[PDB]
């Protein structure tokens, strides 16, 4: 698979600091409606416990370069992606812009906007730039599946880490490094068709029933 | 390398109307040495 | 006193003659800030002192 | 889920069991479907609509 990615599929990120063990494997995450901030879910002992990918996921709009960006966002009012281009992700459930913030925490300086998702794509903090991370690949090459990488957002100089700090090893746009991984999800598919992740009822006859639970504020618990 | 050179200076121009001088002159150079480069990959195609 | 002597070339190649060049200093700026071990970074805020 | 005591039930995330909560999609339920094969990372063959 050459990883076209062209400008229409699901992407999650799949990159993690070696800290616990063995770099348990964290995704970004969101749930947009009520914290704005992004968070990180655990995903490597999914036999334990289930990975969260109903809020986890990410989609991809636009792959255009640098100043084409600059261009678009000056002037407002399907092809794969080459490295060094400026991204555009989106919260898939919540239809949000995957953004940067303008606030800092953990009580230290140590300037670093926090990321979260934004309400609009406007703001010139939404796009995010994949920079050359390691010697195999070069600045105007492909991306292949899998291949790790860089991200650099437009507007903050800081790169997106994965800041291990004394917390639950959160996400800040801090002035580290961290070879980012993206992994691919669902893509263009047949019209009509069943897919991983779909939110289906499973319908017995015409319409005579269907899969259901016993309805809120039952007398038993709903199991 | 040439080709992506060539489109990233096209994405410098398309809001103004007017091309200065010393990018006329930078147009020049490069389709100049474009017109050399593919004339030297038809010569490895002819003969077929 | 190393480090005190070694970046006065570059405030004599970011400051022209009564201006800053904006095609130098953007550059700058961000190697400063590129590498957080820079400008004293034990008791700069970096290290947290 | 199955809890193999009290039939078939919906669990919590946090106590999901990977046997328990494992289920799987078929046709002519019979004839002992055999083991699962050709892992491929692509978007795959058509499949029930």
């Amino acid at each position: 698979e050459v990883q076209f990615l062209r400008t229409d599929d699901e992407v999650v990120l799949q990159c993690s600091a070696t800290v616990l063990k063995e770099q348990l494997k964290l995704c970004l995450a969101a749930e947009g409606f009520g914290n704005r901030l992004c968070f990180l879910e655990p995903t490597s002992n999914a036999q334990n416990v289930p990975p969260d990918l109903a809020i986890c996921c990410f989609t991809l709009e636009q792959s255009l370069s640098v100043r084409a960006l600059q261009e678009m966002l000056a002037n407002t009012v399907h092809r794969t992606l080459l490295y060094g281009h400026a991204i555009l992700l989106r919260h898939a459930h919540s239809r949000m812009y995957l953004s940067c913030l303008t606030t800092s925490r953990s009580m230290t300086d140590k300037l670093a906007f926090d990321v979260g998702l934004q309400e609009d794509a406007t703001g010139e903090a939404c796009w995010w730039t994949m920079h050359p991370a390691s010697k195999q690949r070069s600045e105007g090459e492909k991306v292949r599946v899998g291949d790790d990488l860089i991200l650099v957002s437009v507007s903050s100089e800081r790169y997106l880490h994965l800041s291990t700090a004394s917390g639950e090893l959160q996400v800040d746009a801090s002035f580290m490094q961290t070879l980012w991984n993206m992994n691919p999800i669902c893509s263009c598919c047949e019209e009509g068709y069943v897919t991983g992740g779909h939110v289906l009822r499973l319908f017995h006859g015409h319409m005579d029933e269907c899969l259901t639970i016993s309805a809120a504020d039952s007398d038993d618990q709903r199991r | 390398r040439l080709q992506e050179s060539i489109s990233d200076f096209y994405w410098y121009y398309s809001g103004k109307d007017v091309i200065e001088e010393q990018g006329k002159r930078n147009f020049s150079k490069a389709m100049s040495v474009a017109k050399q480069v593919f004339n030297s990959l038809t010569e490895y195609i002819q003969g077929p | 006193c190393g480090g005190e002597r070694y970046l006065d070339f570059l405030r004599f190649a970011v400051f022209v003659n009564g201006e800053s060049v904006e095609e130098n200093a953007n550059v700058v700026v961000r190697l400063l800030i590129r590498k957080p071990e820079c400008f004293g970074p034990a008791l700069r805020g970096e290290g947290g002192s | 889920a199955l809890t193999e005591d009290q039939g078939l039930v919906v669990v919590d995330a946090c106590k999901a069991h990977t046997k328990a909560t494992s289920f799987c999609f078929r046709v002519s339920k019979e004839k002992l479907d055999t083991a699962p094969k050709r892992d491929v990372e692509g978007m795959g063959p058509p499949e029930i609509k």
